[PDB]
């Protein structure tokens, strides 16, 4: 016997895209703190960068 | 009788990255792209460099080298008819020693491609390399030729 | 070099131009190009003399060299010139290095050269054999340049490690390694090549049940 399964020639296939992974749900749902801040507003956290162009 | 017409030594392609492309009077070697990437892809826009080496295999020549373009738009810097009896190389691939204090035709001919489609290291991409004799697909590769790792962010445990 | 270069044509056009045709190009069916091999290809395979190869068959086998140091960095010069790729270490003064690749660690280049080398050349770099007629050989006659030019370029059948996959840091634990294993006194006894369960086997047939059986008839009575 030999293996049900083999040698499929046709169907070239394609490129994989990029790989885009999802979070991790409520399984491993350990995620790193994004910073803390008082954030008496809707939420912007200790974490904010600008860029000043000319 | 490893030793027979068909003996696994003889049979080798060369151990680089660039591919080879035997179709046509002029044979290419080591035919790759100089396209050091930052990310996941080189975006288009960039100038990337392609590297190959054209050799004359007749005496009887094919030193036009016309087009050579593809998809990306490939344009000949300093482009010269060299190939007769002998090597254009187009390029300098990483670790390529000048030879010579001075240059013939400033630059050797080399071949610059402005992306207008992504690429990554690891894909195949399709140049029709075209000289008056005939016109060849060749599938030349993304090689990082001399470029060390670059370092990757220490991780986090979680 | 200028001379360095016209030493190696010349060198090339009288040893290779037969199965690496003139212009580096290869020979259809009886060498691969040579454009983009770079100096550390033609150094390693040169310097272990596979190159003036006289025969194609399973594996190019290992021989004396067929040029000196000179000649092998006049046609290595010559390839990395034409086509442009690795080239071999070398140290301050301008030699090809040989202790300057010994690397610090060595237990990491034994790590390494486990999950790497040992699967296939031994577990001490004693050789190994391959599908059909081809082997790996053993690494006790390379000397640190050869090892980590061989790491550089995939001489055949071998995978070709850039310094992205192993890093030149890397390499180097891997040839001191490679050097301290080779150059290593076997602890306990003569290590009978470096396979345990095969030759440890014959021994104990050949010298031990031997004398086992020897003095039995010594002791006993034909009959
Ligand atoms: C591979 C390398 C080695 C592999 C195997 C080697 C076998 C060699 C055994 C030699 C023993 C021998 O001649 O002893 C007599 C001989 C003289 O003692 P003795 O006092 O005359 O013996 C009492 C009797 O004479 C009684 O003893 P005998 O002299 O009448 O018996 C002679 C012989 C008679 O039997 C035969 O004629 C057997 C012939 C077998 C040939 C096959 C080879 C074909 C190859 C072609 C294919 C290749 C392709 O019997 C055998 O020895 C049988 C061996 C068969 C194994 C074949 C393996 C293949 O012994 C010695 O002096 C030294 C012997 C040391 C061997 C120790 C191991 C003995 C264990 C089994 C032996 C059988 C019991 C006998 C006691
Ligand atoms: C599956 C299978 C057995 C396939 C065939 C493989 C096989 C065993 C082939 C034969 C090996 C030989 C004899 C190769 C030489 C070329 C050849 C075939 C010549 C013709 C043979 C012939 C008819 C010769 C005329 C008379 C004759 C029969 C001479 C035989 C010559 C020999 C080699 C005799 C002794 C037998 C022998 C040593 C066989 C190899 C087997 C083994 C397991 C050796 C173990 C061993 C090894 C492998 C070490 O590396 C080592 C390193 C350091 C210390 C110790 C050892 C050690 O003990
Ligand atoms: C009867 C009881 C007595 C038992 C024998 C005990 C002998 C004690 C010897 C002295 C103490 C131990 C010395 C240990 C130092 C040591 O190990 O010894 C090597 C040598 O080794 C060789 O070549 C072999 C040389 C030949 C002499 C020994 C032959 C004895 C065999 C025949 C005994 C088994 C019986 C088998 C019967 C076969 C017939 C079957 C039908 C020498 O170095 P080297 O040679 O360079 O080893 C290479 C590394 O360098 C290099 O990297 C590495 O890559 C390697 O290439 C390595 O070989
Ligand atoms: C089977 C896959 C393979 C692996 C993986 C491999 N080798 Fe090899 N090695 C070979 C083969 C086959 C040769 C013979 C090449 C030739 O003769 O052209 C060789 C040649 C060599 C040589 C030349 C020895 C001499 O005396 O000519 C050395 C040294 C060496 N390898 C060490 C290494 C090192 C260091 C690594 C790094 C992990 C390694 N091997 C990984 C198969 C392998
Ligand atoms: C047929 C006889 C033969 C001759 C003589 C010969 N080569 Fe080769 N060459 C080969 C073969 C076959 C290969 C690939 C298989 C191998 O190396 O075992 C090769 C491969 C090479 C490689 C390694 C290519 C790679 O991708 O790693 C180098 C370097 C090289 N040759 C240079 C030379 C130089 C320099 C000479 C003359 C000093 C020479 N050769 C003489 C046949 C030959
Ligand atoms: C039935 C058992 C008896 C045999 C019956 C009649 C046996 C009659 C045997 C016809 C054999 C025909 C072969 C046809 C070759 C082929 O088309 O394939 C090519 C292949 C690719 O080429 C090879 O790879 C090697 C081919 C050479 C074989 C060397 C053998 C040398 C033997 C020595 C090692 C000595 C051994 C001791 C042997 C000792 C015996 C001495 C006679
Ligand atoms: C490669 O491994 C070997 C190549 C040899 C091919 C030619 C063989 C010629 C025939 C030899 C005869 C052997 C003895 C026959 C016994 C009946």
């Amino acid at each position: 016997c030999s293996p049900p399964g083999e040698t499929a020639s046709s169907e070239p296939g394609t490129t994989p895209a990029i790989w885009t992974g999802s979070p991790s749900p409520a399984a491993p749902s350990g995620e790193d703190h994004g910073g803390g801040h008082g954030a008496g507003a809707a939420g912007a956290g200790e974490t904010l960068t600008a860029e000043l162009k000319t | 009788c490893s030793a027979g017409q068909i003996s696994q030594t003889t049979t080798q392609e060369p151990a680089v990255n660039g591919v080879n492309a035997q179709a046509g009077q002029v044979s290419l070697r080591n035919v790759h792209l100089r396209a050091p990437q930052q990310t996941d892809y080189v975006e288009p826009g960039t100038t990337v460099e392609l590297l190959f080496v054209a050799a004359n295999d007749s005496t009887e020549s094919n030193k036009l080298k016309s087009i050579t373009s593809d998809v990306g738009e490939v344009t000949l810097t300093g482009d010269s008819t060299v190939p007769a009896d002998g090597v254009l190389i187009v390029g300098e691939p990483d670790g390529q020693i000048q030879a010579v204090e001075n240059a013939e035709a400033a630059d050797a001919v080399t071949a610059e491609v402005e992306l207008t489609k992504p690429i990554t290291n690891g894909l195949l991409y399709d140049f029709t390399f075209t000289f008056e004799d005939g016109e060849t697909t060749v599938a030349v590769p993304i090689s990082a030729g001399e470029q060390p790792r670059r370092p990757v962010p220490p991780a986090g445990p979680g | 070099q200028s001379a360095l270069l016209r030493t190696g044509k010349q060198l090339f056009e009288t040893s290779c131009v037969s199965c690496h045709g003139a212009n580096l190009q290869g020979v259809p069916d009886r060498g691969p190009s040579l454009i983009g091999t770079g100096e550390a290809a033609v150094y390693f395979q040169v310097s272990t003399g596979r190159m003036p190869a006289m025969r194609g068959e399973a594996q190019a086998p290992s021989k004396p060299p067929h040029f000196d140091e000179s000649q092998i960095d006049a046609l290595g010069a010559y390839v990395q010139a034409n086509g442009g790729g690795p080239t071999v270490p070398r140290d301050d003064h301008g030699a090809v290095a040989q202790e300057s690749l010994i690397g610090g660690d060595v237990a990491r280049g034994g790590d390494l050269f486990r999950l790497n080398c040992a699967s296939c050349h031994n577990f001490t770099g004693k050789g190994g054999a391959l599908s059909s007629g081809k082997y790996a050989p053993d690494l006790g006659d390379a000397n640190p340049a050869q090892i980590y030019t061989a790491m550089l370029t995939g001489p055949q059948n071998m995978p070709k490690f850039s310094d992205r996959q192993l890093t030149p840091d890397e390499k180097r634990d891997i040839v001191a390694y490679v050097r301290e294993s080779a150059e290593t006194p076997s602890y306990g006894g003569y290590g009978l090549g470096g396979f345990g369960p095969a030759p440890e086997g014959m021994a104990m047939w050949i010298i031990g049940m031997v004398a086992a059986i020897g003095v039995a008839m010594w002791i006993g009575s034909r009959a």
